[PDB]
RNA sequence: CGGUAAUACGGAGGGCGCGAGCGUUACCCGGAUUCACUGGGCGUAAAGGGCGUGUAGGCGGCCUGGGGCGUCCCAUGUGAAAGACCACGGCUCAACCGUGGGGGAGCGUGGGAUACGCUCAGGCUAGACGGUGGGAGAGGGUGGUGGAAUUCCCGGAGUAGCGGUGAAA
RNA sequence: AACCGGAUUAGAUACCCGGGUAGUCCACGCCCUAAACGAUGCGCGCUAGGUCUCUGGGUCUCCUGGGGGCCGAAGCUAACGCGU
């Protein structure tokens, strides 16, 4: 049930700190501020939702990054309300591109969950069950949907991709398709499918983000309700 | 005042394509016209079409391009990579159907104003003319 | 390279390269797109004239027509032989030599093309210039005039210093 | 500027202090040079934007000129940078 949705508080967004590479996507500029055609937004999400369903239902993985004020939590849920990897608080230097390395953490991650769960549940020497049992929160912190990541993606889909241009960046540097929710603030031209909205409404990047991942799971059947997504939702 | 309109369309085609345009106008003249014929027949643009533009008379040409590309930089490839003034009005070159030059070992056109017409160099070849060597697109 | 451990000097042995030769000096083209036609450059590397005005010169918008100078094409003449090149011969080979073949810009001549450049005739209004109405400005020249400050002179009042420096004189 | 003195200093033909001619100003006539600098000749056409600002015009959130600045697409450059 789309349609009328989007125009319910998700068209158009900013105003001036555009990139004119986004020009074909807008309606107008009336009142002083930048809407956005809608019409354009349905073509580009079936062509978006296609490749979506396809790469789901040749059973992917796509890998969610949104790192910003109003993304930060919707993507830790409609990343497990589908099972696929995310990466919330902060992109880190090389995670698709250093990968082999960022991926000791991980593996050294889970090396310490073999100490919260061992005959050292309560023993050694007392000040490491700080030193390291506090190591285990930045690994905790961050590599919580990129642990469940174990080759590299299939895809990857970003939230603001302008905000987020160093995941994008190398993407791109190892083919890796970008799909991305943009909007004005962004270039089109290397978001590789494109979600043509508002970057920053949570009502949009909430409307939009989760139904991606009814597809990604109604590609393999037995579809969830309207899902727990609606953090503060005012 | 505009020394060379050849020169300055062929550029105007240069930019244009370089930031991947769509259209570019070129105020009109009939050998504008023509060289653009050639241009479109060996398919380096899709093709162009008159208009009017307040009162006055352009050309509209439709540029053409690859398809959107691979990794870092998807920017497509480019169907007219080089295209370039010979002949100039500081400078004119004109050539014997015996010393015509053969673009790029075939893959290239070099446009060639002849008496019997505006030519690709093989068309000017076969017909045995020389002339004005306008230009050179590959 | 050489200042007591020298594959760089001098001799040894050995090794490398050419060989009836091998080295050296001079001169030429090369590499040198390092005078850049092909084929370069000038904010800071060498390099924008101190600025204008405009002479000659170079360059010149859209459409049509005449001419055919530039330019292109076809024929034909010229382009000696030697040389260079490809063949096939002759001195036992080759060097040398001979016989034959194949080319070519440039120029005269006859004929032809007219897109581009030239020229001549006529047209347009997008370049340039003018009209009308309006504007801001330490743009220039002439005269005139205003107040604050310093310096000097006259008057009042008034006393032992002032000024000056890092400190002083 | 010069010059005549006071200083400072190893010296001090200087920097600091006290004086001071040419000159600085005006008329007319010469000289013709400069980091005469944007170290960027003149003109025209083409190639994203954002922001501040001078002066016009309109249908006066802003739009359309002409000038003055910064940031920066594409592209350029040995680089630093340049970038309607
Ligand atoms: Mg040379
Ligand atoms: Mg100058
Ligand atoms: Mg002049
Ligand atoms: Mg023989
Ligand atoms: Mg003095």
């Amino acid at each position: 049930v789309k349609e009328l949705l989007e125009a319910g508080v998700h068209f158009g967004h900013e105003r001036k700190r555009w990139n004119p590479k986004f020009a074909r996507y807008i309606y107008a500029e009336r009142n002083g501020i930048h809407i956005i055609d809608l019409q354009k937004t349905m073509e580009e999400l079936e062509r978006t939702f296609r490749f979506i369903e396809d790469l789901a239902m040749r059973g992917g993985t796509i890998l969610f990054v949104g790192t910003k004020k109003q993304a930060q939590d919707i993507v830790r849920m409609e990343a497990e309300r589908a099972g696929m990897p995310y990466v919330n608080q902060r992109w880190l230097g090389g995670m698709l591109t250093n990968f082999k390395t960022i991926s000791q953490r991980v593996h050294r991650l889970e090396e310490l969950e073999a100490l919260f769960a061992s005959p050292e549940i309560e023993e050694r020497p007392k000040k490491e069950q700080v030193r390291l049992k506090h190591e285990l929160e930045r690994l905790q912190k961050y590599l919580s949907g990129f642990r469940l990541l174990k080759r590299l993606p299939d895809a990857i889909f970003v939230v603001d991709p302008t905000k987020e241009a160093i995941a994008v960046r190398e993407a791109r540097k190892l083919f890796i398709p970008v799909i991305a929710l943009a909007d004005t603030d962004s270039d089109p031209d290397l978001v590789d499918y494109i979600i043509p909205g508002n970057d920053d409404a949570i009502r949009s990047i909430q409307l939009i983000l989760s139904r991606a991942v009814d597809l990604i799971i109604q590609a393999r059947g037995g579809v969830v309700e309207p899902s727990p997504s609606y953090a503060l939702v005012q | 005042m505009l020394t060379d309109p050849i020169a300055d369309m062929l550029t105007r085609i240069r930019n244009a394509t370089r930031v991947y345009k769509e259209s570019t106008d070129v105020p009109a003249s009939r050998f504008k016209e023509e060289i653009l014929r050639i241009l479109a027949r060996e398919g380096f643009i899709k093709g162009y079409e008159r208009v009017d533009v307040d009162g006055k008379p352009y050309l509209r040409v439709y540029l053409k391009y690859g398809p959107r590309r691979q990794g870092p930089d998807p920017r497509p490839e480019q169907v007219i990579h080089h295209i370039r003034r010979i002949s100039k009005p500081g400078r004119r070159v004109y050539v014997g159907v015996k010393e015509i030059p053969r673009v790029r070992r075939g893959l290239g056109i070099a446009i060639l104003s002849t008496s019997k017409g505006v030519l690709t160099d093989r068309e000017a070849r076969k017909l045995g003319v020389g002339g004005e060597l306008i230009c050179e697109v590959w």
